[PDB]
Order: structure tokens, then sequence, then C-alpha cells
């Protein structure tokens, strides 16, 4: 892979979507 | 009052396999969906 710029997390995890996947 | 949950993706379920088994349905169905579109 401050001065007012801001990093956001997601909606979803990159668990959770390691979870979708499994199924 | 308000809440704040983790997000469940689904409802637990399971598929019964065995090296010797199977589904095959006796009623079919029909069901109308919708899709909403841009065009301009
Ligand atoms: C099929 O489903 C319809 C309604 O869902 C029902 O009226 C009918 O009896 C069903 N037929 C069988 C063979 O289960």
């Amino acid at each position: 892979l401050f001065n007012g710029l801001t990093v956001l997390p997601p909606l979803l995890t990159d668990e959770m979507i390691a979870q979708y996947t499994s199924a | 009052s308000i809440i704040a949950y983790t997000m469940s993706l689904g409802a637990e379920n399971s598929v019964a396999y065995s090296n010797n088994s199977i589904a095959i349905p006796t009623n079919f169905t029909i069901s109308v969906t919708t899709e909403i579109l841009p065009v301009s």
C-alpha cells in the first residue's frame, strides 16, 4: 500500500468480503 | 431508541451435501422483477 485531507474506511471489510466469497 | 450493529451478510444456511445426493424441484414459479435504467 495532515492538512485537511481525510481518508475514510469502507462499508465492507477486508474480512467480511473474504466471507462473502466463501459462500 | 437508536442502535449500531455489525452488518449481517445474510441468514446462515447450508447445503446438505453427500456424494450420493441430489435436489430436484417439483413445482415451478413465475416472478416479475424490475430494472430501472436511464436513457437521457
Ligand atoms: C404449485 O404452486 C401453486 C401455488 O404456488 C399451488 O397452487 C400448486 O398446488 C402447486 N403444485 C404442486 C404440484 O405443488
